[PDB]
C-alpha cells in the first residue's frame, strides 16, 4: 500500500466517495492535476477533455489515476469511452451501484 | 593430462559465465543458456570423472591380477 | 464462467481470445497500482520462463477441462472410443494398421474434448448490431459510450424440460451427448453519457440453416431480454421472445 | 546409478557406434558458420540506422521526436542551454 | 550542400515511397463464402484493446523505477506517446499495410513490453543513467547555493546581463536588440568558457588565456601511452 513519493516511501490512501457532489470534485481536481490539461478553470462537468489538450492515451493516464486513489480495476474496454467528464461521473456511480447491489467488482 | 584438461576447459566455461554473469542473468535473449548451460556442465563432468572412474577401476583389477597370478605360478 | 484464467487481473473476457506476441511471460502479473522496486523480484528464478508457461498457459487450460468435464461423459467417449482402442491395441505388434486403429478413436476423442470444453463463443457483433438497432436501446445506449460491468455465458447441463425440449428425448443423440449444447447468461451494460444500465439476459441453442447436415449457428439467440434502469424510469424491453422463437425454429442436436 | 548414465563413457565407444567422435566434429563447424553469418546480419543493421537518422529528414515533412530525443532535451540539457533560455527569458519576457 | 539527383530514387514496383504494400506475387484475393468449407487465419478484431492495455501496462510498469520523481514520469509520458503515435503521424499510410498494421505495432509494442516488465529495455537503462547525471549536476548545485556560493550558471546570466547593458548604451542609432544579437554575444561568451573547462583561467588573461600552454608538451612520467610505441 505504499509508493515512491520524490524519493520517500509514503504509504497511500484510498478514497470511498458514496455522494455524487464528492465525485464531480475529485474528477476536477483530478483532471485540473494532469499537466497536459489545458484552461483548468474553464473545465466544468460538461467539459470535452479533446477541448483541452487531452486524447485518448491522456484519458488512459488519467483511468490508470482513477485505479490509484479509488483501487478499481478498470478494464482496456472501458477506458476509451471516457471522454468526457461526465463520463468519470457516471462511471464511478456505476461501479458503486454494482458493487452496493452485486456485492463484487465489475470484470476486469 | 586429458582429465586435467577437459577439467580446465570446463573451469574456462565457468569463467565465460562468471566474467558475463549480469548478461546470461538478466537478459532474457540468454535465458536458454541460464537454464541448460549447468546441465550440459554437469554432463560435461560425468563424462570427465566416468572416464577417470572406469580407467582407475581396471588398472586396480590389473594390478590385483598379476599379483594373484603370479604367485600361483611360483 | 470462464474457463481460461490466470492470475492476471486484467480482461478477464480476453485470455484466451487475445494472441500476444511474447517470446516469454512477463516478469510480474499485469500491475494493478504503481509499485515499488523491492515489491518485484529482479532477475527471476532460474526456469522462470518454464515456470510461467505451465501455470498461464497449461495449467489454466485443465482448469478449463475440469470446470466442463460433465460435458464429455458420454456413452461414446468413456466406453465405446476406449473400448474399440483396446480391441485393436492387442494386435498392435502384427502389423502397422492395428496401431492406427487403435490411435485414432484417442485422436478422436481428444478432438471432441477440446472442442466441447472451449468457452462459448456467440457471435458478438452480430449482438450489438440487433440492439444498436432497436430504438428504445439506443436512446440510452451508443457504442461510443457504452462499458461492460459484468459478462456471464456457460453452457447448461444435462438434459432440459421434455416438453419445451422433446428433441433431446433421442436415446441416439444421447449416446454422443450428456449435455444440450444450449448456453445461458447475461451482460451488464452501463452508458456513461446518460447514466443508464440494463441487464441484456439471452439463452442461446443451435439451429440448422440453409443446409441438411451442418449446423447454420451454434448461438442462436432464441430469447433476448433487456430490463433498462435509467434516473427514475424502468424499461423491459423483448428483442426475441422464446414463445415466438421456438415455433418457428428447433435445436439442432450436433452428433459427434 | 542407472544404466542410463553409460552414455557418459567414451572410452569404450568404439564398442557401441564410434560416432559421437564424428559428429560434434561437424556441429562445431556448423556453429563457428552460423556465428559468422548472424554476427554479420545483426550487427549491420547499424550503417542503415545512423545514415536514416542523420540524413533522411527533410523540409516538406515533419520530424517527429523519439523517446531518447525527449529523455535528452529535458534530462540531459547541459548549463549552456540552462543559460540561454533563462538569458532570452529574462531580457525579453521581464527586462524587454 | 549535396541532393539526391536520381528522380527515381523513391520509385518502387507498387509507386512512389510505397513502404506499406510492396508488391509481391502472391498478392492478397477475396473470398467467397458460398464456396469457401475452411480457412486458416489469425487476424482479429482484438488490436484496439490490446493497443490500450498495452499503453497501460509500459506506463505502470516502467514507473516503479521512477522512485516517485513526477518531472520524470511526466517527461516519460511525452517519450512513450511518441512511440505509440508513430502510426498515426507517419508518411506512411499505415491503414493499407500489406495484412494489417494494427496486429502489426500491437505485436511489436508487446515485444518492447517484455522487456519492459524485465526492466531490461534499453530505454529504461538510459533513462536512469540519464537522469542521474543530471540530479548528480543539479545536487552540485544546492551544495553550492546552501554555502551562499555562486554558482557556474548564475555568473554567466550575470556577465551576460551586464555586456548586454554595455552594448545597448552605445546603440543609439538604433534601438533593436535583435535576438540575433543577444545570440552572438553569449555564444563567443560559451566559446571562451567551454575553453575555459580544459584550460582553466589562472590570472587575469583570462579562461585559455596562455600561450604556452601550447608549447610542446610530453607525457608525464607516471602516465604514458598506454596503447602504443612513443617512438
Ligand atoms: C606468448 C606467450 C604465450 C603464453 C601463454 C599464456 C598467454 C596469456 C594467457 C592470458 C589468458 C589467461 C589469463 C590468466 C590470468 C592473467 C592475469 C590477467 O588476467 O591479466 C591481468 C588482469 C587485468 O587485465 P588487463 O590486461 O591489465 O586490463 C584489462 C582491462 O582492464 C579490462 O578488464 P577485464 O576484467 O574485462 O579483462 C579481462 C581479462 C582478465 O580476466 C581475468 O579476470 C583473469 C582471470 C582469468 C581466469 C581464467 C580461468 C581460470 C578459472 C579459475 C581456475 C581456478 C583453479 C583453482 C581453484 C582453487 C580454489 C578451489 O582478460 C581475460 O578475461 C582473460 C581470459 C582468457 C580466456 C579464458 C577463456 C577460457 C575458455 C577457454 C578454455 C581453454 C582451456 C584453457 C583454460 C584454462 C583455465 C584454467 O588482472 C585482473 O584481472 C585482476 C583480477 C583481480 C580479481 C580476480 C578474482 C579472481 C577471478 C577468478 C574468476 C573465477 C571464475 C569462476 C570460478 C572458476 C573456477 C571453478
Ligand atoms: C497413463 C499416463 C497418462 C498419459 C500421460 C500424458 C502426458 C501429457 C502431458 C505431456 C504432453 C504435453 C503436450 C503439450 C503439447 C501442446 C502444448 C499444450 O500443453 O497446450 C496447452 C493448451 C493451452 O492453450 P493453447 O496453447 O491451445 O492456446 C492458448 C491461447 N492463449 C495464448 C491466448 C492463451 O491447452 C490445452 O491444450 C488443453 C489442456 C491439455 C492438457 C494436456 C495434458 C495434461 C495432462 C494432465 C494429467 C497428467 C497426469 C500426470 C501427472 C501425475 C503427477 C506427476
Ligand atoms: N471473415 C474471416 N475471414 C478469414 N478468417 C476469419 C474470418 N472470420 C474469422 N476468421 C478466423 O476465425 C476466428 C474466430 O472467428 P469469430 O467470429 O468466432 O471470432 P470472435 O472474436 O468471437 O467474433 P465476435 O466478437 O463477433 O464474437 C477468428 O479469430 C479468425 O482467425
Ligand atoms: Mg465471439
Amino acid at each position: 500500500l505504499t509508493q515512491y513519493v520524490e524519493g520517500q516511501i509514503v504509504n497511500r490512501n484510498q478514497l470511498t466517495l458514496k455522494k455524487q457532489e464528492d465525485i464531480e470534485q475529485y474528477v476536477l481536481k483530478l483532471v485540473r492535476g494532469y499537466f497536459r490539461t489545458t484552461n483548468k478553470q474553464g473545465l466544468n462537468i460538461n467539459s470535452v477533455l479533446q477541448d483541452h489538450g487531452l486524447d485518448e492515451f491522456d484519458s488512459i493516464e488519467l483511468a490508470m489515476q482513477v485505479e490509484e486513489d479509488l483501487g478499481y480495476v478498470i478494464s482496456a474496454e472501458t477506458i476509451p469511452v471516457l471522454n468526457k467528464v461526465k463520463h468519470f461521473v457516471n462511471y464511478i456511480n456505476h461501479v458503486e451501484q454494482f458493487k452496493a447491489e452485486n456485492g463484487k467488482a465489475p470484470i476486469a | 593430462a586429458t582429465a586435467l584438461y577437459k577439467s580446465s576447459a570446463l573451469a574456462g566455461n565457468l569463467f565465460l559465465y562468471a566474467y558475463n554473469y549480469n548478461n546470461f542473468t538478466a537478459n532474457i535473449r540468454l535465458r536458454t543458456m541460464r537454464y541448460l548451460f549447468p546441465v550440459v556442465s554437469l554432463a560435461i563432468f560425468g563424462n570427465i570423472y566416468w572416464d577417470y572412474r572406469s580407467q582407475l577401476v581396471k588398472v586396480n583389477l590389473f594390478d590385483e591380477y598379476i599379483q594373484a597370478r603370479a604367485q600361483e605360478l611360483v | 464462467q470462464m474457463g481460461f484464467s490466470s492470475d492476471n487481473p486484467y480482461n478477464k473476457r480476453w485470455e484466451y481470445k487475445w494472441k500476444h506476441s511474447y517470446y516469454t511471460y512477463p516478469r510480474d502479473y499485469e500491475h494493478t497500482e504503481v509499485r515499488k522496486p523491492q515489491d518485484s523480484k529482479d532477475v527471476p528464478p532460474i526456469y522462470f520462463a518454464y515456470y510461467k508457461d505451465f501455470v498461464d498457459r497449461w495449467l489454466p487450460g485443465m482448469n478449463m477441462w475440469w470446470q466442463r468435464r460433465h460435458r464429455i461423459f458420454d456413452k461414446f467417449n468413456v466406453y465405446f472410443l476406449p473400448g474399440m482402442s483396446l480391441f485393436f491395441y492387442q494386435f498392435a505388434d502384427l502389423a502397422l494398421g492395428f496401431k492406427i486403429m487403435a490411435a485414432f478413436p484417442l485422436f478422436l476423442a481428444y478432438t471432441r474434448i477440446r472442442d466441447k470444453t472451449l468457452d462459448p463463443d456467440f457471435k458478438e457483433t452480430y449482438l450489438r448490431d440487433m440492439i444498436y438497432q432497436n430504438p428504445e436501446i439506443t436512446k440510452y445506449f451508443n457504442e461510443e459510450t457504452i462499458h461492460v460491468l459484468d459478462y456471464e455465458f456457460e453452457y447448461l447441463p444435462g438434459y432440459l424440460c421434455p416438453e419445451k425440449f422433446p428433441e433431446y428425448q433421442n436415446k441416439t443423440w444421447q449416446f454422443f451427448n450428456t449435455d444440450t449444447a444450449q448456453a445461458e447468461g447475461f451482460f451488464k451494460f452501463g452508458d456513461v453519457e446518460s447514466g443508464a444500465t440494463m441487464t441484456l439476459k439471452f439463452k442461446t441453442m443451435p439451429i440448422p440453416g440453409k443446409f441438411r447436415y451442418q449446423v447454420g449457428e451454434p448461438f442462436y439467440f432464441y430469447d433476448l431480454r433487456a430490463e433498462i434502469k435509467c434516473d427514475g424510469v424502468y424499461k423491459e424491453v423483448v428483442l426475441v421472445d422464446e414463445k415466438e422463437s421456438l415455433k418457428k425454429i428447433r435445436p439442432f442436436l450436433f452428433l459427434i | 546409478i542407472l544404466d542410463y548414465l553409460f552414455l557418459l563413457d567414451l572410452n569404450d565407444d568404439l564398442t557401441r557406434k564410434a560416432v559421437f567422435e564424428q559428429v560434434i566434429i561437424f556441429i562445431f563447424i556448423y556453429c563457428t558458420m552460423n556465428f559468422l553469418a548472424w554476427s554479420t546480419v545483426v550487427e549491420l543493421i547499424w550503417p542503415t540506422h545512423f545514415f536514416n537518422r542523420r540524413h533522411s529528414s527533410s523540409q516538406e515533412f515533419i520530424r517527429f521526436r523519439t523517446y531518447t530525443e525527449v529523455l535528452l532535451k529535458i534530462s540531459a540539457y547541459n548549463d549552456f542551454f540552462y543559460v540561454l533560455n533563462n538569458y532570452y527569458y529574462n531580457q525579453k519576457l521581464i527586462l524587454k | 550542400g549535396y541532393k539526391i539527383r536520381n528522380k527515381s530514387i523513391f520509385w518502387t514496383r507498387a509507386g512512389w515511397k510505397n513502404n506499406w504494400h510492396p508488391k509481391n506475387f502472391n498478392a492478397p484475393r477475396p473470398s467467397y463464402g458460398e464456396f469457401t468449407m475452411g480457412i486458416r487465419c489469425r487476424n482479429d478484431h482484438h488490436s484496439f484493446l490490446r493497443y490500450v492495455q498495452t499503453y497501460r501496462n509500459m506506463s505502470r510498469h516502467c514507473k516503479q523505477y521512477f522512485l516517485g520523481d513526477k518531472q520524470l514520469e511526466e517527461t516519460f509520458i511525452l517519450g512513450l506517446r511518441s512511440l505509440f503515435l508513430v502510426p498515426y503521424d507517419s508518411q506512411c499510410l499505415t491503414d493499407q499495410i500489406k495484412h494489417g498494421g494494427e496486429r502489426r505495432f500491437v505485436d511489436q509494442l508487446d515485444r518492447d513490453f517484455e522487456l519492459i516488465s524485465y526492466n531490461t529495455h534499453p530505454y529504461q537503462l538510459f533513462t536512469y543513467t540519464v537522469r542521474n547525471e543530471h540530479l548528480a549536476w543539479k545536487n552540485e548545485q544546492y551544495e553550492k547555493i546552501q554555502k551562499g556560493e555562486k554558482t557556474f550558471e548564475q555568473e554567466l546570466l550575470d556577465y551576460l546581463d551586464e555586456q548586454v547593458l554595455a552594448e545597448k548604451a552605445k546603440l543609439r542609432d538604433g534601438q533593436n536588440f535583435s535576438i540575433e544579437r543577444m545570440t552572438e554575444i553569449a555564444l563567443h561568451v560559451f566559446r571562451k568558457a567551454r575553453a575555459g573547462k580544459v584550460r582553466p583561467a589562472q590570472d587575469v588573461r583570462g579562461p585559455d588565456g596562455n600561450v604556452n600552454d601550447f608549447l610542446e608538451q610530453r607525457r608525464p612520467f607516471e602516465h604514458p601511452n598506454p596503447t602504443g610505441v612513443t617512438h
